């Protein structure tokens, strides 16, 4: 029942990671907080 | 990919604006649910080290808002880690280790049994002293909430010599807990 994930596979994660940020997610982050936006 | 989480988490983000009131400034960011979009909103979005002073970032369960007086908060507390000591850039990287850490703990679900009684997590980002608090919902539940305090302490690297405060929230409108 519970989902866990270490910080060694969290990490991995990051470092591994290709995929882009999803639009609707930027998007989203432009509309109401455009000035902590990094690209 | 996709990696689920245990839960659905609300970033929210309060912008620093001396004209306007606290409710005037917060805005909830991004909600997500996945390892993936986890790290897209952290990859692009400033560290709490970037924020401009008086800034905030909040990271609550989606439908808790980031208030003690929500149902979720109001019979609960907070761990209380205070970011004072250092300078200028080992300040800063103390404070976004501290953050980051405290964030990986909390989507990764790592508090041990114990992940039911996470609210959030609150950075307050001052000039005269950062604070990184971790938010449980209930102060009654000392089992609970030492517990909880001894993983902060593990995952952040937290001296021994540094005693944590937990504050029940009602109380702040003393610690219950000292570690």
């Amino acid at each position: 029942h519970m989902i866990r994930y270490n910080r060694d596979t969290l990490m991995t994660a990051r470092d591994t990671k290709r995929a882009p940020i999803p639009d609707e997610m930027l998007q989203e982050i432009n509309r109401v907080a455009p000035d902590i936006l990094i690209a | 990919t996709r990696h689920p989480l245990q839960n659905r988490w609300a970033l929210w983000y309060l912008k620093a604006d001396r004209n306007k009131e606290w409710e005037d400034c917060l805005k909830m960011v991004s909600l997500f649910d996945t390892v993936e979009d986890f790290w897209s909103l952290y990859n692009h979005i400033q560290s709490a080290g970037g924020l401009n002073w008086g800034s905030d970032y909040y990271l609550f369960k989606e439908g808790i808002k980031p208030m003690w007086e929500d149902v979720n908060n109001v019979q609960g507390g907070r761990w209380l880690v205070v970011v004072d000591k250092q300078k200028l850039q080992r300040r800063t990287q103390l404070l976004d280790h501290y953050w980051l850490e405290l964030l990986m703990a909390i989507v990764g679900e790592q508090f041990d049994e114990y992940g039911d009684y996470i609210c959030g997590a609150v950075v307050n980002v001052r000039q005269k002293g950062d604070k990184v608090s971790l938010w449980t919902r209930d102060a009654t539940r000392d089992d609970v909430n030492l517990r909880i305090g001894q993983v902060l302490k593990q995952k952040l690297s937290i001296p021994d010599t540094e005693i944590l405060r937990y504050e029940v929230h009602k109380d702040s409108s003393k610690p219950r807990i000292c570690l």
